[PDB]
């Protein structure tokens, strides 16, 4: 798909994706609040606001099935693996005590310093039967 | 941590039945083995029940088992259990073994032959504890038997007396036939327990006759579950026909008291013996018939190295399917013929039967497995 | 020393599945289960039953052959 | 011996690599041989993009009997395109071990 594209597809995504109000102008550090407004208004206020061609997405909320990969491929060092479940989303208020919890099992690689008793029970079971080389969350 | 793999004993049952590599595409043919070792358990608890009540005395026996076909709580249903849970282990040994002559299963050579000794110990405790029932069938056909291995040149005269305790059937005899009935069961038991060992170690095989180390699945959840599946569908058939017909698979003569005044007319055994009986007086030559009787259970040992094919398994081999199917067949007309009486072409038609079964096995297979090799250029 | 880990070796090869639950167990059954069986029994009917056949007819002709020199003896009985 | 009837011979040389259902299944010939001590060594040989080709076509073709269906008719290997690619690394390991035995015998 990396060798067909051309420039028509290429100008129609910048004209339908690129425009306000999806846009934020950010600034961080000496800033001045009313240059900064002062300077947007010069620069950026040729702006079409109206919105082209109408085109407003409905969003469907995610299907989550609970399927399985495998790929082989014999000759390689070490083995990779990652299982997971489905979760809330960004303004779900559910997301501070799955936080906490997360922080409980923890993570580890094989060059920290004081392995063999850190306090997950994890960690400290890999740690003396030399099982990882490392995990997370 | 793991307890499942460093306790002693639990090691010994996770590496046995729970984690072993097992193929994929077993036939239900892989199931009925599992059958017989439910059936071993059965005939040995049903059958202490018995002795328990039983009488050796030569003139008490008979009169026992009519006591307790009648006499105490639910006895009806063991003895009958106890008659028709044999006519069925004995119908579980011919495709667990027809089987591994489908499969090219005999290339294990110690598990197979740890197997025909099995053959022959089961074979023998039926007949010799048949005929304590005490009945005219169970006497006529145990003296008929005792005066064959009695025709050895130098050999008859000394044994025969032995089992007898004398001259003929008395308290002497009944007692140790009841003698060997308690033991040949346990013996039989331990050498079960090393037909499997051999099996770790080769693992099991599959219906295509191709190594399948790439794609072995466990043997927890699918095995454990497909077999009790069909474990618990033989006793279906198993109850429906006890309690429902179980006079079929008998005779009505074990019913009048044992008597040497009177002689049965047309005595013949139960169904699943007249095989390697009707070899046995298809030919005259009393000392040559008995050897013929026993060229059957060693002529297997003899064919693991008659194999002349490349392939293994008759799957891809559709000439040699013709001839495994006249073996079957043969087998069948040679069980019609042998409890009947003697007329005309009954001698010369189970004649060809007793000169085929070897004429199968023994020349044809060998030299028609060259035929096909011939062909795909091995 | 057989276990999980040491076997043959591959290269290259991959694999898909989806669970149970997300499934049903009944993909049509009626509608499938009987052509396998017309297609499977054509090619095997023919290489079961031949060999078989030729019992009927020995078993038939011995025993029709023998019911008429008991049941029809007299006939030859000649006075 | 014969020539001229040896076509006729050749007709049935295609009957029964049709009977013979090895083809159906997506096999070739040398993949359906019974490996004793002989084939254990003659496989350790080959090359390994030789190797890698029988383990897909064993593992695709074995899974086929636990599910009871056959691949469609067009995807059949055709009588005529099937390769022997193991006769020569096999008549190689016999003809070294007749030699060992006529060492020791003679
Ligand atoms: C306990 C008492 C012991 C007695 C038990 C009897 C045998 C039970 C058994 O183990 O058979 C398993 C077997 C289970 O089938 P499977 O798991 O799919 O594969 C095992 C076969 O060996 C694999 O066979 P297959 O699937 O490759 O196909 C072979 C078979 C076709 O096999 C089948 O497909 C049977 C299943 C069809 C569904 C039946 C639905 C009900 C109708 O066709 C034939 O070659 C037979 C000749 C033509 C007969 C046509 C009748 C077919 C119906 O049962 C049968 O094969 C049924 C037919 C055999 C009965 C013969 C009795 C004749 C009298
Ligand atoms: C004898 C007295 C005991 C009576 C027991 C009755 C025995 C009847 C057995 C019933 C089997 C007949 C119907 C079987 C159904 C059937 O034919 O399925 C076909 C099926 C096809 O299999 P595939 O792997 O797909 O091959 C490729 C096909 N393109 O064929 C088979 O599976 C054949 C399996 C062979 C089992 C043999 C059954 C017993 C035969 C014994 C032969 C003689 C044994 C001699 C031993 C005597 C001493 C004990
Ligand atoms: C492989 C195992 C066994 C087989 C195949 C077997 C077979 C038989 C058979 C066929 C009978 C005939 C019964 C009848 O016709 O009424 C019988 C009777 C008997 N068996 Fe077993 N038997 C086995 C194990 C045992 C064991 C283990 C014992 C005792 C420990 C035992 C004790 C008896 C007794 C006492 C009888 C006579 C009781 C009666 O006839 O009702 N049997 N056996
Ligand atoms: C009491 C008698 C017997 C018992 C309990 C018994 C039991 C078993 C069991 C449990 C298995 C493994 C499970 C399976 O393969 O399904 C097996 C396999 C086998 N048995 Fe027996 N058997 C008996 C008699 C015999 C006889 C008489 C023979 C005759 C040769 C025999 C030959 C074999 C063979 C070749 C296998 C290999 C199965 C395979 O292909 O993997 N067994 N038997």
């Amino acid at each position: 798909n990396v060798r067909k594209l051309s420039r028509a597809d290429l100008t129609e995504y910048v004209s339908q994706h690129y425009k306000a109000p999806r846009m934020v102008l950010a600034a961080a550090g000496g800033v001045e609040h009313r240059q900064l407004l002062d300077l947007a208004q010069k620069h950026f206020s040729s702006l079409s606001g109206t919105y082209v061609e109408d085109a407003v997405p409905a969003f469907t909320p995610c299907r989550f099935t609970g399927s399985e990969i495998r790929h082989r491929d014999d000759a390689l060092p070490l083995a990779h693996v990652a299982i997971a479940v489905e979760g809330p989303g960004w303004a779900n208020p559910d997301n501070v005590p799955l936080q906490v919890a997360n922080a409980i099992i923890g993570h580890y690689d094989s060059t920290y310093g004081g392995g063999t008793h850190m306090s997950s029970t994890l960690a400290s079971v890999a740690a003396t039967r030399k099982l990882c080389q490392s995990f997370q969350t | 941590t793991n307890i499942r793999k460093s306790h002693p004993l639990m090691k010994i049952i996770n590496n046995a039945f729970i984690d072993l590599p097992a193929p994929s595409n077993i036939s239900s043919w892989w199931n009925f083995g599992s059958l017989l070792g439910i059936c071993l358990i059965l005939q040995i608890l049903t059958g202490l029940f018995l002795a328990m009540h039983y009488t050796s005395d030569t003139t008490t026996a008979f009169s026992s088992v009519t006591h307790i076909c009648r006499d105490v709580n639910y006895g009806w249903v063991i003895r009958y259990l106890h008659a028709n849970g044999a006519s069925m282990f004995f119908i579980c040994l011919f495709i667990h073994v027809g089987r591994g002559l489908y499969y090219g299963s005999y290339m294990f050579l110690e598990t197979w032959n740890i197997g025909v000794v099995l053959l022959f110990t089961v074979m023998a405790t039926a007949f010799m504890g048949y005929v304590l029932p005490w009945g005219q069938m169970s006497f006529w056909g145990a003296t008929v038997i005792t005066n064959l291995l009695s025709a050895i040149p130098y050999i008859g005269t000394d044994l025969v007396e032995w089992i007898w305790g004398g001259f003929s059937v008395d308290k002497a005899t009944l007692t140790r036939f009841f003698a060997f009935h308690f033991i040949l069961p346990f013996i039989i038991t331990a050498l079960a327990a090393v037909h499997l060992l051999f099996l770790h170690e080769t693992g099991s095989n599959n219906p295509t006759g191709i190594s399948s180390d790439m794609d072995k699945i466990p043997f927890h959840p699918y095995y454990t579950i497909k077999d009790i599946l069909g474990a618990l569908f033989m006793m279906l058939i198993l109850l429906i026909l006890v309690l429902f017909s179980p006079d079929l698979l008998g005779d009505p003569d074990n019913y009048t008291p044992a008597n040497p005044l009177n002689t049965p007319p047309h005595i013949k055994p139960e169904w699943y013996f007249l095989f390697a009986y009707a070899i046995l007086r298809s030919i005259p030559n009393k000392l040559g018939g008995v050897l013929a009787l026993v060229a059957s259970i060693l002529i297997l040992i003899l064919m693991p190295m008659l194999h002349t094919s490349k392939q293994r398994s008759m799957m891809f081999r559709p000439l040699s399917q013709c001839l495994f199917w006249m073996l079957v067949a043969d087998l069948i007309t040679l069980t019609w013929i042998g409890g009947q009486p003697v007329e005309h072409p009954f001698i010369i038609i189970g004649q060809l039967a007793s000169i085929l079964y070897f004429l199968i096995i023994l020349v044809l297979m060998p030299i028609t497995s060259i035929i096909e090799n011939n062909l795909l250029k091995w | 020393g057989r276990e999980f880990g040491h076997l043959t070796r591959m290269r290259h090869v991959i694999t898909y599945s989806l669970s149970p639950f997300e499934q049903r167990a009944f993909p049509h059954y009626f509608t499938k289960g009987i052509p396998n069986v017309l297609r499977r029994t054509r090619a095997c009917i023919l290489r079961v039953a031949p060999p078989f056949v030729v019992f009927y007819l020995v078993y038939t002709w011995g025993t029709q052959e023998f019911e008429k020199s008991k049941r029809k003896n007299p006939a030859a009985y000649e006075n | 011996a014969v020539a001229a009837s040896s076509k006729w011979l050749e007709g049935i040389r295609k009957w029964y690599y049709n009977a013979a259902g090895f083809n159906k299944l997506g096999l070739m010939r040398d993949d359906t041989i019974y490996e004793d001590d002989d084939v254990k060594e003659a496989i350790r040989r080959l090359p390994e993009n030789l190797y890698n080709d029988r383990v897909f076509r064993i593992k695709r073709a074995l899974d086929l009997t636990m599910r009871q269906q056959i691949l469609p008719k067009e995807q059949w290997t055709k009588y005529e395109e099937d390769k022997f690619y193991l006769e020569p690394y096999l008549k190689e390991v016999i003809r070294e071990r007749k030699e060992r035995e006529e060492w020791a015998k003679k």
